[PDB]
């Protein structure tokens, strides 16, 4: 009689995986991700609701802001 | 950027 | 007669994994991300409501802000 | 007859891993993170809840702010 | 830069 | 910046 309720994951989950070799090079580069069995999570919002004989509100947010003035 | 890798 | 009700996780798990070799160079880069099996996390608003025969209210907000003024 | 009622992790969880070799170079670069197997959690927000005939609220707010004036 | 591993 | 392991 299992219940998951109000339940929130975020990030990563990982069972016996292998990774042999992972190399990189950046160079004169804005931006570089690399990922490997990896999440990378940026700037989300996430809303998961269920409401049962009730009332339920919820009022989320996200601000991301990034400038570089060079 | 010599990236050498040598398993 | 297991329940999980108002849980979060935020972040990693890893179970019996290998990773053998993870080289990597960043050179004149202005952002670099190498993330193996890992999570990487920025900038998340998560909100996980259940209600049953009641009122809930929830109000959650995140500012990320970034400035380099060179 | 398990319950976990009003729980929280943040971090990282880690059971019988292997990191051989995890070498990094950061050369005239403003950002870099290398995650191997590991959280790397930055601005974050995050609310459950569960209610059951009753009244539950929630104010949650994260402010991050980071400046650089060169 | 020359990160070389060698295993 | 020559970052050289060796196992």
């Amino acid at each position: 009689g299992k219940t998951k309720e109000g339940v929130l994951y975020v990030g990563s989950k990982t069972k016996e995986g292998v990774v042999h070799g992972v190399a990189t090079v950046a160079e004169k580069t804005k931006e570089q991700v690399t990922n490997v069995g990896g999440a990378v999570v940026t700037g989300v919002t996430a809303v998961a609701q269920k409401t049962v004989e009730g009332a339920g509100s919820i009022a989320a947010a996200t601000g991301f802001v990034k400038k570089d003035q060079l | 950027x010599x990236x050498x890798v040598x398993x």
